């Protein structure tokens, strides 16, 4: 999560890597 | 409940109209008990919002610990319709621990923000603020009453989830307006509407710098209650992208100003139209050789978007209408309009010269007029009649003569009311000479390009915009990527037909509620499932039909359409909003 970090500070954005959206999903579920 | 907001002190979009319109209505509905959030903006206290430095009467302790705490908050009344009870949250109030609340945002909903958008970081921190405050208030609300949150805009929804992160008892409505990358998406070249089913949504949103904007607005989407959406297109636009279909539609309704009589909005029409006469007589001083009783006034309003607004298809179409009107030996002539505002300096010359001469001539005649007044004062005073063997005084006739002759003009008369900076690059003016329609006496079709808005203020034209828009006859509007559409909203309000498309929220919306929408002056058009020469095509015959109709019919269609006011206001609008709030608290807490 470390390496993620720099990567939304300034803007890189990753998108063809692990870290795509559902990547964000497959946690935010767990909320409900 | 509470409403949370960024448009709440300043006017950069139509949400504040709205969210104004909507308190009257959710403040009656509501009681007391209707809260609204809004960021703090120095430019928004001074005439904008009554401060109420005393205390909530039914709420103390949150506002002395928030205070105690270090950030700065306000309450008072907004200074819009009905009683609203709102909230100013300063956005550099508590600027000193973006770092703390960014590191551990990280396990809430894994939202990323560039560090030099300052409006992102400022929409995050205006959502940490405000979980922050419903956090203080439950704790110290004793957990008594049942908190319902809504949120307008995607900016204000990034707490939204936090709250969801916090396992807050309260029920959830997240309501979007457009997809930020969809508008993008028109300016790629690539047709939009008919590859509604495969969106490489990832990529299109990391190349082109707008990732973690809609990052945030689907997570937000995805864990809110209830999901509303302005229309139905929006909707099936946000199911196909978001990947949530939403759980009802909310168009946008507008408060009507109703009148004491029905026809007034007609005798509206009826002056401000002569106050369009005025303006073209002057734009057409040595070749009024038509008929003005029997012209026709076509508009279309809104920024200057070329495409997104459907300019080019009035223009193709007002040329096939011009084709056909010179083959049909017609005598109707019609006038359009188009209200664009662009970039310009000064203004035209032989514009202001028209006006000149217009008012010249004017004065010619009230003179001639007055002498005229005088002799038959006198001819009746004595008792007789004017048998006009006098009244040619054998010198009126020659500043009469040499009037005529200064109105003599040989040039063709101006496309635009104003000077463009540039030419070579101007789409209206290069589709205009393309189609070859230059105000000449053999054609049937006039064009007046005006770009700037209207205001009493202007020399030419002494209009404001609601005036010339309840002056003119059919509005058109050909929307091609437009969310919800409020022009022609307020066309139809105003009491006057319209011409609109499925694409357009307005068009679906209207679609969808009343069959046969062709009786009732809101023509249609099918942009979705046809090309664009089908379209062109249809919008010609619509607009020939529309020429086709005498005066009494074209009193029935606007009388008509005049009716349909009720629709788009807030007391049937209310009712979609009441559905959200009763679904969403159903699914928080029965
Ligand atoms: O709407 P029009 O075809 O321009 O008709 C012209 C005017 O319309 C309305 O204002 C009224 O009916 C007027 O009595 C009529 O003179």
């Amino acid at each position: 999560s470390e390496e993620r970090k720099e990567r939304w500070e300034q803007g890189q954005a990753d998108y063809m890597g692990a870290d795509s959206f559902d990547n964000i999903k497959r946690k935010l579920d767990t909320y409900l | 409940l509470f409403e949370v907001a960024w448009e709440v002190a300043n006017k950069v979009g139509g949400i504040y109209t709205v969210l104004q319109t909507k308190a009257k209505v959710t403040g009656d509905e509501w009681g007391d008990n209707y809260f609204l959030v809004g960021p703090y903006t120095e430019q928004g206290v001074r005439t904008q919002v009554e401060l109420l430095e005393a205390p909530t009467p039914a709420l103390k302790r949150t506002l002395d610990s928030m205070n105690s705490k270090g950030c700065k908050v306000y309450f008072g009344r907004w200074l819009i319709e009905g009683g609203p009870l709102v909230v100013l949250l300063d956005v550099g109030a508590s600027a000193w621990a973006l770092e703390r609340w960014k590191g551990e945002l990280w396990d809430t909903c894994n939202i990323g923000v560039p560090w030099y958008d300052r409006e992102a970081n400022d929409a995050v921190l205006f959502g940490f603020l405000t979980t922050w405050f419903l956090g203080e208030f439950l704790a110290q609300s004793e957990e008594k009453p049942h908190v319902v949150a809504h949120f307008h805009e995607w900016l204000a929804g990034v707490g939204l989830c936090l709250c969801r992160a916090r396992r807050l008892p309260v029920a959830t409505i997240f309501t979007t307006h457009a997809t930020l990358l969809g508008r993008y998406l028109c300016a790629g070249a690539v047709d939009f509407y008919n590859n509604l089913e495969n969106f490489n949504v990832d990529k299109e949103a990391g190349e082109r710098q707008i990732y973690h904007r809609y990052c945030m607005e689907r997570a937000a989407a995805h864990c809110a209650h209830v999901f509303t959406t302005v229309s139905q297109i929006t909707a099936i636009e946000a199911q196909h992208l978001l990947k949530r279909k939403p759980d009802i539609v909310t168009p946008n309704g507008l408060n009507v100003k109703k009148f004491s009589a029905m026809h007034e909005f007609q005798n509206l029409h009826a002056q401000s139209k002569a106050r369009i006469q005025e303006f073209v007589r002057g734009h057409f001083y040595g070749h009024l050789d038509f008929n003005l009783d029997k012209t026709l006034y076509f508009f279309i309003a809104g920024r200057y978007e070329f495409s997104n607004k459907g300019a080019d298809v009035f223009l193709e179409a007002l040329a096939r209408l011009n084709y056909l009107l010179r083959v049909n030996g017609s005598e109707q002539t019609v006038v359009a309009f188009f209200i664009m505002p662009a970039r310009t300096n000064n203004f035209n010359v032989e514009t202001l010269k028209g006006q000149a001469v217009r008012k010249q001539l004017w004065d010619t005649a009230n003179t001639v007029k007055e002498k005229f007044g005088r002799k038959l004062y006198e001819s009746l005073l004595v008792g007789s009649l004017p048998d006009m063997n006098k009244m040619l005084d054998k010198e009126d006739f020659t500043m009469m003569k040499r009037a005529i002759f200064a109105t003599q003009r040989q040039s063709f008369p101006p496309v635009c009311t104003h000077n463009m900076l540039d030419d070579s690059s101007d789409p209206i003016l290069t589709t205009i000479r393309r189609i070859g329609l230059f105000n000449s006496s053999a054609d049937r079709v006039k064009v007046i390009f005006h770009p700037e808005f209207l205001s009493s203020t202007s020399p030419l034209l002494p209009v404001d915009y609601e005036e010339f828009v309840r002056g003119c006859h059919l509005g058109v509007f050909p929307s091609y990527y437009e969310p919800w559409g409020y022009t022609p909203a307020e066309c139809t309000v105003m009491g006057i037909p319209s011409i609109s498309t499925n694409l357009s929220g307005f068009g679906c919306f209207m679609e969808e509620h009343i069959a046969d929408p062709s009786a009732y002056g809101i023509y249609i058009l099918d942009r979705r499932f046809r090309s664009l020469d089908d379209s062109c095509s249809q919008l010609t015959s619509f607009l020939y039909s529309f020429c086709q109709q005498s005066r009494r019919q074209r009193i029935i269609q606007r009388n008509r359409t005049e009716r349909l006011s009720d629709l788009l206001d807030w007391k049937y609008l209310g009712r979609y909003y009441m559905s959200a709030r009763h679904m969403a608290l159903s699914k928080a807490f029965p």
